């Protein structure tokens, strides 16, 4: 989940994206956010290949 | 005949009772501080020693008089019950911290130095000139009764 | 705590909770104003008494020429209480009593609002106690902190009890003294007004022990009646020679003294509300307690405040004994 | 004052704790001479059945464990587990919870003081500023041994007073049908423990009411 407090652990997204006026006419932001890991449940049948050339 | 028992006390948002929130982004209460976990010479077996509210200086070393107060530290990797971590890091690996200094409001019966004594009048007026409100007019002192 | 394999079952939850008072509510003893200003007026008509006389068939007549009045006015304090709640407080965290569900925002607001409404109903029950003794409730603040028996241009009767007199009976002591002033002053149209003594446990402890009374507390059942005198206190009960004696239980009496009123007299005890320090209800009316809960239009924080303020009045300090003794 | 800072609430507690259960078995067998060829007892001639012992004695298993249970019902109260001949689950509540047991000593050869009043000051107050909120119509009870309430009531300081109770038949409607003596004063309830748990010389107090304070749990 995104660190803002509308879903603290509730639930998950790719990608979240924000877009802030004031409400004042006068200035606006933008957001985003993200996280997740990359894993390889089984490193046993990745096989490194190192080559010697010339 | 143990009767094995696990306990915690306070939370995050009882240290910082209030924020100020600038409109244009989120950090700008906050400064990030990098600091040693465990300590330099005990085991990868010891939870450190960086209880939530303790006062750290300008470059991560805690806190042992007024001279020495930047930022209160308020990382999400020390807070009461957040007890996973103890092996994950090795004796004198260095991590990155999070410490609040500008428009905070600050518990001060909760604040104290890395010893464990209770902040002053220093102190006070140290962090107070970041721009933080540091109150004693805080309910809930007394337990239950007894 | 030995690792997952040991699939875990349900597990139970209890609390604790300070304690309420609820005696001075559970009699009904005070009523309630709303009003608009920081001041509250209190007006007191004062009637004049006669005894008439026999006349002739002609002659001259008699008349009735009597009257006075006064007119008094007070501030109000204020009491805040406020409360903000962060994304680390709740995420990736259990409820304490349900294992393995998560936590939600929904019940610490829920329950941070019990704790709020707690804690204002011990400042209103600690509140009421103060008008007893003859004085208003602000700690920390020497703006509305009113002296009633002054304001009102009275005095205390002290009715003082030597419990180490053991040839003289003490509760023979406070009917000659206080009960007696408390009816003459008492005033015409109180209709069931009952005299009670409100005592600290030592004054009482000692008032029981006197031998002159052990023969008549020993006589008496001092068993269950407090479930239907009143309505749940545990506070022992003493009632002899029509007079109601109570232990304060919630320590509101110094140690050593004891207070005697009349209850009944419609309009003797009241509280005064005042609005809210904000913008839409600056001059409106006012209530019991407000309560703003606001979240964050950039979803991340959170906030809760409450808001009240109030004064209780005692209108006839003239109508109060204040009690002492030696132990 | 009307503008300046507010105030906050920033305080609570958390306590978690585990504990073991134990085990009590219980199991009888019948064997073809012990019911053929004999009467049942109450019935003169009539020739003795299966089913009559089976359920004799299941009635006399589910006695058996009817007064297990109440046997260790009490074991609550003073502040232990009941497990014999098992140090596995024989658990000291006062320390694993971190408190202490508040003692409040009566001298009963102490004629001139009332043994019931020191009660009054010792243990009645404090076990009502610890009580808690949210406890509605928890009653003080005092429950104790039969030499201890011999003595108690024989005290001098007390023989006024318990003269002048009934002591007639109110058991029966304070309670729902057990013989003990009742003594009710300076809204204390005393009572005699009959079956023998209560240590001779001893008594203890507990307030009754105050949901979820006993719990039974089954596995």
């Amino acid at each position: 989940p995104s660190d803002t407090l509308r879903d603290a652990n509730q639930a998950a997204q790719e990608l979240y994206v924000f877009f802030k006026e004031s409400n004042y006419l006068r200035e606006a932001k933008i957001e985003s956010e993200t996280s997740f890991l990359t894993v390889n449940n089984r490193p046993e049948l990745v096989v490194k290949s190192t080559g010697k050339f010339t | 005949a143990k009767a094995h028992v696990a306990t915690l006390e306070g939370n995050y948002s009882d240290i910082v009772l209030g924020r100020v929130v600038a409109f244009g982004d989120t950090g700008w209460n906050f400064k990030e501080v990098d600091m040693t976990f465990i300590a330099d010479d005990a085991d990868a077996d010891s939870k450190t020693t960086l209880f939530a509210g303790v006062l750290v200086g300008e470059d991560g070393t805690p806190a042992t008089a007024a001279a020495g107060v930047f930022g209160v530290l308020v990382d999400r990797k020390v807070l009461p019950g957040v007890d996973h971590y103890i092996g994950v890091f090795e004796p004198g690996e260095k991590v990155p911290m999070v410490l609040a200094v500008r428009g905070l409001t600050l518990n001060q019966l909760k604040l104290k130095y890395a010893d464990g004594t209770a902040i002053d009048a220093a102190g006070i007026q140290a962090l107070e000139a970041q721009g933080n409100q540091v109150t004693d007019k805080i309910v809930g002192t007394q337990f239950i009764g007894s | 705590q030995n690792g997952d394999f040991q699939i875990l079952d349900y597990t139970g939850l209890i609390s604790t909770m300070p304690r309420v008072d609820t005696l001075l509510q559970s009699m009904n003893l005070f009523t309630e104003h709303f009003g608009r200003t920081t001041v509250a007026r209190i007006e007191r008509l004062d009637d004049g008494a006669g005894d008439i006389k026999a006349v002739q068939r002609g002659g001259v007549r008699q008349h009735l020429a009597n009257d006075r009045k006064k007119i008094v006015n007070l501030n109000i304090p204020f009491f805040p209480l406020d409360r903000s709640i962060d994304r680390a407080d709740i995420q990736n965290f259990r409820e304490f009593g349900t294992e393995n569900a998560p936590a939600t925002v929904d019940a610490e607001v829920q329950r941070h609002m019990a704790r709020i409404r707690r804690s204002h109903a011990i400042l209103k029950s600690k509140a009421m106690y103060a008008a007893l003794k003859g004085t208003s409730w602000s700690p920390d603040d020497p703006v509305s902190d009113y002296n009633y028996y002054d304001v009102w241009g009275a005095t205390q009767t002290t009715a003082d009890v030597d419990f180490t007199k053991l040839g003289v009976d003490p509760i023979e002591v406070l009917e000659a003294e206080a009960r007696a002033h408390i009816i003459d002053w008492a005033g015409d149209n109180g209709d069931n007004y009952e005299i009670v003594v409100l005592a600290s446990r030592q004054w009482f402890s000692a008032l029981i022990a006197h031998p002159q009374v052990t023969g008549a507390y020993s006589q008496y059942p001092s068993t269950q009646e407090i479930l239907r005198r009143r309505l749940n206190a545990n506070n022992r009960i003493f009632e002899h020679k029509n007079i109601l004696f109570i232990e304060d239980i919630s320590g509101n009496i110094p140690a050593g003294e004891a207070y005697i009123f009349p209850r009944g007299i419609s309009r003797m005890f009241e509280i005064y509300y005042a609005p809210s320090d904000t913008l839409r209800d600056a001059n409106q009316a006012a209530q019991e307690l407000y309560v703003f809960f606001k979240e964050s239009n950039y979803l991340r924080e959170a906030k809760i405040e409450s808001e009240t303020s109030f004064l209780t009045v005692n209108n006839r300090p003239e109508l109060v004994v204040k009690s002492t003794g030696k132990f």
